[PDB]
């Protein structure tokens, strides 16, 4: 539980804080000499049970550090390592053992994160295998994009009978349309049912001149829930109204669904059809049930399958990508190997990193109070 | 009495089984790998479920003892030859702590698998756990001489025991030179096994207590550093570097130690001291100052340094459930007889399996030639009882029960195609040239021993490596 | 913006007018030292 | 401003220190029981060691060296703790006094009847479930419970920024408010106090106001204190008061009570105590205090009630998470989201149920007309070699109809699949690989004479139950009359006698 | 001290002649033993063994509490025979290493502190069952192998007494197998055919205890506690010194 | 009958020849009482359940 390090010009070197029992023989077994140093503390300090952060631990640490405590004796010249990694679990165990170092950065040494010295390490999410195929993807973001990739990777669609077959960059743009728009009516979940948003999305569209007559309406919303009722798959009833508004003779129309038991309203206001939301949610709406006719294929690489609709689609091409493949989502540290830490983490080349801004450190200090607190 | 007693469930706990050479432990952890279906060529598992299973099913008690265990089974500088692949994080030789349990992945060993193979063929007799509800395998059905080629330690006040490591293929080699010819000399397996080879590389000081421990069973014999000393060729300076250390030592507490020595004055001459050890390889760098010698230097810390230590090796074992101290031919020999009962008892299991195997194939075969007169009587009786109460050739007689009739009665549609004839037939024929081999192996005991130099064969082919560790002798 | 002194309690502003921020005095600075020195910078969690 | 990470943090810790209202269970509870549900550790079923749960558990949901684990096992199977125990368990599991309970490994363990009726239809895709620390195992995120718990075993916790106390009651009483609720939704606390007075201990004891209870049960929070069941004993002859108690308040320790008691008389903070002894033996709960010659029993008494936890005071604070949120709630929420959970669960409960009856309809079908067509199929799988093309030889060619009478005669439109498309089945043409499938691998044994009369009466048997599943989902009002007669069968089972005390002011 | 209350379940007999107190395994028998007990006549004092630094000892909290509660005095020049609050004593615990180092260091202390307590005859072990058979609608306890093999044969039976003395007569002689005209009349006189048929005829269900944590209050009550249907040993000084072996063997 | 004195090993023989059984002083007996009293008395712990979490 000591420090090592190997060139002394400060600009040039990095010094790493990792917990002892996660990552401190990865590091040790896993770093590079010449520019990196570690420092392997323990977070889990014995008392008479297990808690703290250790007084030793903090002498070794601020000495590690290099450069003085307060703001007084700050002193840029010397400071031994221009970047700070505090790479630590990041659950809640670890995100402790980082909270106590970014807290006495923040009360004992805050120029070092007003300076913006101390980065945080990220290690990658997940990691992905297939057969022959293994690889590292960062985040959540870069795992859906993954996603749809294999999903789409020599795939086609064949819309009316054997027709000009799409695909390419064409296929993408409409699936990643399509999926931001599901993005938009998930987070919707709260005001509308999302079963009704996607129908809204296949049904045509109902303008504001639609809404100043009432068959019309009546007939749009009829056939809405009906296809929800017939398409329903959970035993829930859906039924409908167009409530009658009295200034200028608009109507809105409203879906009612008796859920469990819960008989509940869903009406359609005006602002909900002009806002903006229905017209991507028609944007995607007319580009895609304007389209697969029947007697139509999905197909990727060797395999094929006839399918009703967009959705089938896109759910049997996961469903291809998904066979053969399984996923780990990274949790700690502890999981990866010397080698792997180092290509996935530590590695200047390959390594995904954060500076901490001194509004961080504040978030820290005001989670370690609350904390502390109780 | 009981404190005899008592002495005797210690050294029962506390030392190796020279057939695997596994303690309790060892063997448990292991075999629940094994039932569990922690293979090499499948997946990782997380080391939590391994453990928990041994908590829940042979040894609960704490996950200290059944993680560490674990642990120690997965790094290079513990074991000669490991035993459980772990992915993750699991400690340095500088002390550091393995990842948690939580953390860390793991799964046999191919070698691990060949500790274990044939195990289901009744091979290896089985005892009951504390619930009582599971059966442990007393010994396993190894075809590694593990016990010399990774060692042990003893545990036990009274007695104890300090076996090294050995390499492969020499013991390999040495078991085969004893299937060759029995009472062969000490010094004629030395020929084979020059001694003791540490999963650290490192130096062998004096063989004269190589040979007093092979022959006496105990010894004492020092293991030295590979270090090396080194000038700046135009500097005209040196620097000692070591580059590998005895086995089991710290090279942390190791180093504390050196820096301890030279603040107390005891050791002076040095400079600077420093670890550069990484990931490309291990290298302690020794700065010396110009008044000192490297060498002088070297050797002082060869002394009082842990970078040379004194290894007493003995080798005390169970056998036949006593504590007995053996000479390398005693544990080859019982290496070499335990493995003549295990191939007997799996050959006599394959055999009786065969037997019952071709026994229902036949039967199977009579209702495939007896279909449409049997489907129509099985027909009649409206009960499947009643109608099992109602219930080729010359192939039989040119290759030569109740519950017949009920595995013919517990046959699918799937089976009466034109192909599932010949195949059970092949698979029939098949089966009587596997029996005559079987009772052809029975029969003679020359070949038996010679299969299993067959398969010794193939263990020092596929799992045999390099030697580690030197063996200087100037005397 | 202004920050309040872990230590005693009284709102400092952030800036440059106090040299011992988010501190308010070199003694609010110092005991909180002294406090990480003294491990009494923990953090309990239970069950 | 509590910002994304803090609240993240804060979310966790709750999530783990605060049960769902649903089921009254924190995660552990939850992964220990379900654990000990897929180890089959039924209740008519011999005993396990409480070592093998507590390693399974490790394995697969809890992947800790934390005696947490075991500590739960046991603290389920203790009397004095669980007002109606989760654990059957045998051996020596601990006491009031605050002996620890043996090791793991001597103390055998099975789920109790309640804790069946707690995870009943679990198989019947009734709730979700959720990934545990590695991805190779699933782990119910609530459960499918037909018995409250969370009124009725209590909850206790302490997190981040709230803590949730909540006092265990009588089981006959709390389904009876359930009852009273089904049959008056829209009905008023006051009411369903008719038929729950307050909080029930497993200790007993007595509880001293109604107020606390009541302010308890219309906000979500009030404080009432309980008094130990102490009593006063004179001796006739010698005219010698000895004290005595009984029992006494719910989580208090007998060891550090019987100490703090010894303390007192010691610093004489208070007097008037000859002797203090801890007779507590098989026959029960008795604590004896001896009162001096000098002293005046009731005096000692209301001092160790003013002095000790003798009389103490229970802080009820009702939070659970609603959601995926914490929420305060009063009795009546607490009462309707149980019952949610019962329109939810018994619902997909019969979902589950449906599409089983309909493949094992379709299925039986196909082994209908098998057994009619018996010659033919026999030739026809003879002549090919291969499985496959038998296989695709049988569905190529659809075939005719005791057997085909009762599949019209005992038809609605639907004994099929939701799943089926339009093309397959029955013009009196069967147009059909599954069930082709399901005769390729049919058992000889079969073929006997009347294995199909009982294949027959197996196929109007489960046009009986999909009959009646299909009545059920119809009539909501159906539905709660199974869910009124299922708590009737739940309080017929285990319905206990009161064992506290309320005595009012 | 004065005040045993809180660490001491007392009996209500005062005079010690006709009470005993039960020293027992804490982790282990404790609170069931608390539960279990006649209140009338038994006391129990629940120990356990501490762990620090790098194991088992006896706590000084505890040997406060165990000298007071004893009462007698400190080394065989204090003994006070009238003093003594208990003229029984049970050291009930396990018989695993643990369950060996608190009983044994009981002893241990008792014979370097109180070694009178030991001659007297005073202080009595405890005895549990080792075998419970339940065929599966009842059950009964059993002591010791030897009982447990009379049972076990007296049920194999389920012929005459001849019979009896036959399958005696070839258990000594298998007996004698195990450790000379007796091997020959056997040898002149198959037989474990029918034997065996009996004992698959036999063989139900068989629990050996390894612990007194296995049992519920009321069965450790009914199998070691209870006055009848109890079994325990008066531990002699050569007990005592074999103990104190033990220990200066461990150190 | 003689057995060694169990705190400074002086040999000394059982009976009423001493008073002390089985030490030889009582300073020594007062010793080992201290010890008992002040937890001298140990058994090393073996190579009994542990738990990893736990204290
Ligand atoms: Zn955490
Ligand atoms: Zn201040
Ligand atoms: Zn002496």
């Amino acid at each position: 539980k000591l420090a090592d390090c190997q060139e002394r010009d400060p600009a040039l070197s990095e010094l790493y804080l990792v917990e002892g029992d996660s990552a401190g023989g990865s590091a040790k077994q896993g770093r590079n000499r010449k520019n990196q140093a570690i420092l392997p503390l323990k977070g889990k300090i014995l008392n008479v049970y297990d808690k703290m952060l250790s007084s030793q631990e903090v002498a070794t640490l601020i000495t590690a550090l290099g450069c003085g405590i307060g703001r007084d004796e700050y002193n840029p010249d010397k400071l031994r390592y221009h970047s700070i990694i505090i790479m630590t679990d990041a659950d809640v165990d670890g995100s402790h053992i980082r909270t106590l170092l970014l807290t006495f950065f923040y009360r004992q040494m805050p120029e070092i994160v007003e300076r913006g010295h101390v980065y945080i390490a990220q290690p990658p999410l997940y990691k992905v295998k297939k057969g022959k195929q293994e690889q590292y993807i960062k985040d959540d973001e870069a795992m859906d994009q993954y996603q749809i990739s294999i999903a789409l990777d020599g795939a086609t669609l064949h819309t009316n009978a054997s027709a000009p077959a799409l695909a390419g960059e064409a296929l993408e743009k409409l699936v990643s349309e399509y999926n931001a728009t599901q993005k938009m009516i998930n987070r919707m979940e709260r005001r509308y049912p999302k079963a009704m948003l996607k129908e809204l999305i296949y049904q045509p569209t109902l303008t504001e001149a639609d809404l100043s007559d009432e068959q019309t309406v009546t007939r749009w919303v009829n056939a809405l829930v009906s296809e929800l009722n017939d398409k329903e798959q959970h035993g829930s009833q859906w039924k409908f109204d167009v409530h009658t508004n009295a200034e200028q003779n608009l109507f809105e129309p409203i879906v009612r669904v008796r859920t469990h038991g819960v008989d509940t309203d869903y009406p359609l206001d005006h602002e909900f059809i002009t806002g903006g939301e229905y017209r991507r949610i028609c944007t995607l709406g007319e580009k895609l049930r304007g389209l697969l006719e029947e007697d139509a294929f999905i197909e990727r690489g060797e395999r094929r399958q006839p399918v009703a609709s967009f959705e089938q689609a896109l759910d049997w091409l996961v469903k291809e990508s998904r066979r053969g493949l399984s996923i780990q989502r990274y949790k700690g540290l502890g999981e990866m190997n010397p080698e792997q830490l180092w290509e996935t983490t530590m590695d200047p080349e390959s390594r995904r990193m954060l500076r901490v801004t001194v509004k961080d450190a504040i978030a820290a200090d005001q989670l370690f109070t609350t904390l502390m607190g109780d | 009495s009981y404190l005899d007693y008592a002495m005797s469930v210690i050294v029962g706990r506390a030392l190796p089984d020279v057939r695997d050479g596994l303690k309790p432990v060892h063997r448990r952890v292991l075999y629940a790998m094994n039932v569990l279906g922690n293979d090499w060529n499948k997946a990782y598992k997380k080391s939590a479920r391994v453990v928990g299973d041994v908590i829940g099913k042979y040894h609960p008690h704490g996950d200290s003892a059944v993680y560490d265990t674990i642990v120690r089974m997965a790094q290079p500088f513990s074991l000669r030859y490991m035993l459980v692949d772990g992915q993750g994080n699991f400690g340095s030789i500088d002390g550091d702590s393995a990842a948690a349990m939580r953390y860390t992945e793991i799964r046999l060993a191919k070698i691990a698998h060949e500790l274990m193979a044939d195990l289901e063929k009744e091979t290896v007799d089985f005892v009951d756990n504390y619930d009582g509800t599971e059966k442990i395998p007393d010994v396993m059905p190894t075809k590694i001489p593990n016990l010399l080629v990774n060692g042990s330690s003893g545990i036990a006040v009274g007695m104890a025991t300090n076996i090294p490591p050995h390499n492969l293929t020499e013991v390999i080699n040495g078991c085969l030179a004893y299937i060759d010819d029995e009472d062969i000399s000490i010094e004629g397996l030395m020929e084979h096994i020059p001694g003791p080879d540490f999963p650290t590389a490192a130096i062998i000081n004096g063989r004269r207590g190589i040979e007093e421990a092979y022959r006496t069973g105990r010894g004492k014999v020092y293991i030295r550093a590979r270090a090396e000393v080194e000038v700046d060729a135009k500097t005209g300076r040196e620097t000692i570097i070591v580059h590998e250390i005895p086995y089991q030592v710290n090279k942390a507490r190791l180093i504390e130690k050196i820096a301890e020595l030279v603040k107390e004055k005891r050791v002076e001459g040095i400079s600077a001291l420093r670890d550069e050890s990484d990931k490309d390889g291990m290298r302690i760098v020794i700065e010396v100052k110009r008044d000192a010698v490297g060498e002088v230097v070297l050797n002082n810390l060869y002394s009082q340094t842990q970078l040379q230590v004194s290894f007493g090796i003995n080798m005390v074992a169970l056998h036949h459930g006593q504590p007995k101290i053996m000479n390398l031919k005693d544990i080859i020999a019982a290496f070499v007889r335990h493995r003549r009962e295990v191939v007997t008892r799996r050959t006599i299991f394959e055999l009786r399996k065969a037997r019952d195997r071709a026994h229902i194939l036949e039967a199977l075969a009579v209702a495939l030639a007896n279909i449409d007169p049997i489907i129509e009587l099985i027909r009649h009786a409206p009960t499947p009882a009643e109608a099992k109460t109602a219930l080729v050739a010359a192939m039989l007689e040119r290759a030569g029960t109740e519950q017949q009739a009920q595995a013919i009665l517990d046959l699918r549609l799937q089976k009466l195609t034109g192909l599932e004839h010949e195949k059970l037939l092949d698979e029939y024929k098949e089966l009587l040239d596997q029996i005559a081999e079987l009772l052809r192996i029975l029969g003679s005991a020359d070949r038996l021993m010679e299969v299993i130099r067959e398969e010794l064969e193939l263990v020092r082919e596929q799992f045999g490596d390099k030697r580690r560790t030197e063996i200087t002798a100037n005397s | 913006i202004t920050v309040n002194c872990p230590t005693c309690g009284k709102t400092v502003v952030w800036g440059e007018i106090s040299p011992f921020r988010p501190f308010c005095s070199k003694r609010c600075q110092l005991i909180d030292l002294g406090e990480w020195a003294a491990e009494e910078k923990r953090i309990p969690s239970s069950g």
